[PDB]
């Protein structure tokens, strides 16, 4: 059943980045009130906030370091600035001014990932999230050229929209890669505990298949209902660690309760997705599927 | 180790 993988809209139609002015975001967010803030302290702060036009939006508020660059900055408006997809997130304008650099984002009605699944997500809602969000990655890797190395998917920068669809999002980290590349060349170590493949601590080096380690995690996250560390039941391990030596034992366990007494006999389905989570973290990057076998998986279960 | 898991989930579903 011949499926075109990205059909999503035309750039040349769509509307440009608003170019934004500090007062009108300084306005809008009570003078970046903390009552308006909805994130602190990983590379800015971010506020919800509406704008003269009653659009809700997400401003990013980016941290000046003395005697420094905007590369985070950079970053997004090279990034997600210049593309659009329906699990994306929106950056509908920026504010570029003096040593201010602020990001302003198309707000997504249930915020993260991360702070719903922890504090209502049934299956069908949760296989549709992995899978979006899937389609979101691949997008980024496979079209778009050059490429685009997220370097920090994880379940707090998957956002959830109106209808609860999946959107990517941070692209402070992210990185460009020529197409006629296998990976790109590093400064620092840059991830989230948790989520970091295993061959970014041996060598400062990015690829399209690091980002598919970390996209397995997220969807242990959704099939487990746990976070990725810290976990009391992990001990030693991590969510990635845990899983693994659970699994002789009763694989089933390691599933959300309340997936499995929504229904037991999505305990088959259940499995087959967590053969792809499995598949996508394995140690061994070249044998990791791209985000687009992921997708073909997703289909093959259903059908 | 990995294979070696995905191997159990095989099981798991061939054990439904
Ligand atoms: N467009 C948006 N709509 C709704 N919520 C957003 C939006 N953008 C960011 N957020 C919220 O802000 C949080 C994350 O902001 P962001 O800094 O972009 O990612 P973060 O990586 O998890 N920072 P950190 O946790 O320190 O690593 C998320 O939990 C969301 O709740």
């Amino acid at each position: 059943d011949l499926e075109v993988l990205f059909q999503g809209p035309h750039m040349a139609f769509e509307k440009p980045l608003r170019k934004l002015t500090f007062a009108d975001l300084l306005q809008a967010t009570n003078g970046f009130h903390n009552d308006s803030l909805i994130g602190s302290g990983g590379f800015g702060d971010v506020y919800k906030a509406i704008l003269k036009d009653g659009s809700a939006v997400a401003i990013k508020k980016l941290i000046h370091v003395s005697g420094q660059g905007d590369r985070e900055f950079m970053a997004e408006m090279e990034t997600i600035g210049k593309i659009k997809h329906r699990n994306l997130v929106p950056l509908l304008g920026y504010c570029k001014v003096g040593d201010e650099r602020l990001l302003v984002y198309e707000f997504m009605k249930y915020g993260s990932l991360e702070d719903v699944l922890h504090d209502k997500l049934n299956w069908s809602t949760r296989r549709k999230i992995a899978i979006g969000s899937a389609r979101g990655l691949a997008f980024l890797h496979h079209n778009c050229s050059p490429h685009i190395i997220h370097r920090d998917m994880k379940s707090s920068n998957v956002l959830l929209d109106e209808n609860l669809e999946a959107r990517v999002s941070d692209f402070g980290m992210a990185r460009l890669m020529s197409a006629m590349d296998t990976h790109l060349s590093v400064s620092t170590l840059a991830g989230t505990p948790g989520y970091v493949p295993p061959e970014y601590y041996q060598s400062f080096r990015c690829s399209t298949k690091g980002d598919v380690y970390s996209y397995g995690v997220v969807l242990l996250e959704l099939l487990t209902g746990k976070r990725p560390t810290d976990s009391p039941d992990f001990g030693d391990n991590n969510l990635v660690g845990w899983v693994k030596q659970h699994a002789k034992l009763r694989i089933s366990d390691v599933f959300d309760p309340e997936l499995m007494k929504e229904d037991p006999a999505l305990e088959i389905e259940l499995l087959q997705h967590l053969k792809v989570a499995v598949a996508c973290l394995d140690d061994r990057a070249w044998r990791r599927p791209t985000m687009v076998q992921v997708m073909a998986m997703f289909k093959e279960i259903q059908a | 180790t990995m294979e070696e898991l995905q191997a159990a989930i095989q099981a798991a579903i061939a054990h439904c």
